[PDB]
């Protein structure tokens, strides 16, 4: 505190009013859980997927590059 | 020489390089998520700043465990890393700077202690053997505050009991939209953070201590110290977001040359068969 100012440094701090602002953090929580959870659902199932399925077989087309048969 | 597998081979690749393209296209919204993100944290450590540096030169009395530069028999590491790989060469980078600062600090007969956070740090240096004091994982993109309390209160801890002597903070650092360069420096024993600051311009005001200024600088220390490590992950979390980026962009480049170069293959091959089918054909009418 001072004559003109007073600033509260909070470990936690949310503008609601009850004791039990537990029950509305949990939604902050639950929503950026499930954010995260959705990124790693993203980032094998979009990159590690393809990228290894492009990279598979082609080996067998380069060898038969200058066949007449 | 079954050319709808060639075909069916380009298709899959062209349309793995418009997936990559969208990955791409999220990273860099996240980014500028993470980037505006951090500078939410300044107001916080700048006040405690100010406030610790004002309690400090107000009363030197005495000298806090933590200001003070005492020999260095172990040091200490928090290494932060990411969880999943597909960005850059972000992690191995640095853990090549940490494994090198460690060799270095080994000459000095001195040993080390870690406390990881991140699933690769994790690996890499259970792997590496070492001095492991705590783990964590699963940080996530927007870390509470609660999930780091765990690493830099054992930290902490080992320095009250004389084990450690400095503690050092590994991480990335964000210097522009591309580029990412590792840093390594150390946070426990505070390097007079512009200290000069309000010796000219301080007045001849004290605070109100309700409790006594020794209890007080510990709590506004310890929290001090939480908080830099903090806005530390965060910058790495943006770091490994501009990194993806990037492997994104450049995954998708590669992709494209291969298309041109398959079809290269592809059109050579499909003269061939034509030619081969039409000289079948003509001799067998003309054997007949």
């Amino acid at each position: 505190v001072q004559p003109h100012v007073v600033t509260v440094l909070a470990d936690t701090a949310i503008r609601a009013d009850n004791l039990d602002e537990a029950a509305i953090l949990e939604a902050r929580k639950n929503a950026e859980q499930l954010l995260a959870n959705q990124k790693s659902d993203l980032d094998s199932a979009a990159a590690l997927a393809a990228l290894a399925e492009t990279a598979a077989q082609l080996e067998t087309i380069r060898k038969i590059k200058n066949r007449a048969q | 020489a079954n050319l709808k597998e060639i075909r069916a081979k380009v298709a899959s690749i062209k349309s793995t390089q418009k997936i990559t393209r969208a990955m791409q296209m999220v990273a860099a919204s996240k980014m500028r998520r993470a980037q505006e993100r951090m500078a939410q944290g300044r107001p916080y450590a700048d006040n405690m700043r100010r406030v610790i540096a004002h309690l400090v030169q107000a009363n030197p009395e005495y000298k806090h465990r933590y200001m003070v530069d005492r020999p260095v028999k172990r040091v200490g590491y928090i290494i932060v890393s990411s969880d999943r790989g597909l960005a850059g060469g972000l992690n191995i980078n640095l853990f090549k700077k940490v494994v090198q600062h460690v060799k270095a600090q080994q000459e000095q007969s001195i040993e080390v202690q870690f406390a990881l956070i991140g699933q690769k740090a994790v690996s890499f240096f259970k792997n590496y053997g070492g001095k492991v004091l705590g783990a964590t994982t699963q940080i996530g993109d927007a870390p509470s505050l609660e999930q780091l309390t765990g690493s830099v209160q054992v930290m902490l801890d080992a320095f009250d009991k004389g084990e450690l002597d400095r503690i050092y903070l590994v991480s990335n650092g964000f210097v522009n939209a591309m580029t990412q360069k590792p840093k390594v420096e150390q946070l426990v024993p505070l390097a007079p953070a512009e200290e000069g600051d309000d010796l000219n311009r301080t007045y001849g005001w004290d605070y109100i201590y309700e409790p006594e200024a020794e209890e007080l600088l510990n709590g506004l220390l310890v929290r001090y110290i939480e908080s830099m490590v903090y806005q530390g992950v965060i910058e790495n979390v943006a770091c490994e977001q501009s990194a993806r980026m990037v492997a994104m962009k450049a995954a998708t480049d590669n992709a494209g040359q291969l298309i041109k170069d398959l079809q290269l293959i592809y059109n050579k091959l499909r003269q061939a068969a034509i030619t081969q089918e039409i000289s079948e054909i003509v001799g067998g009418a003309a054997a007949v």
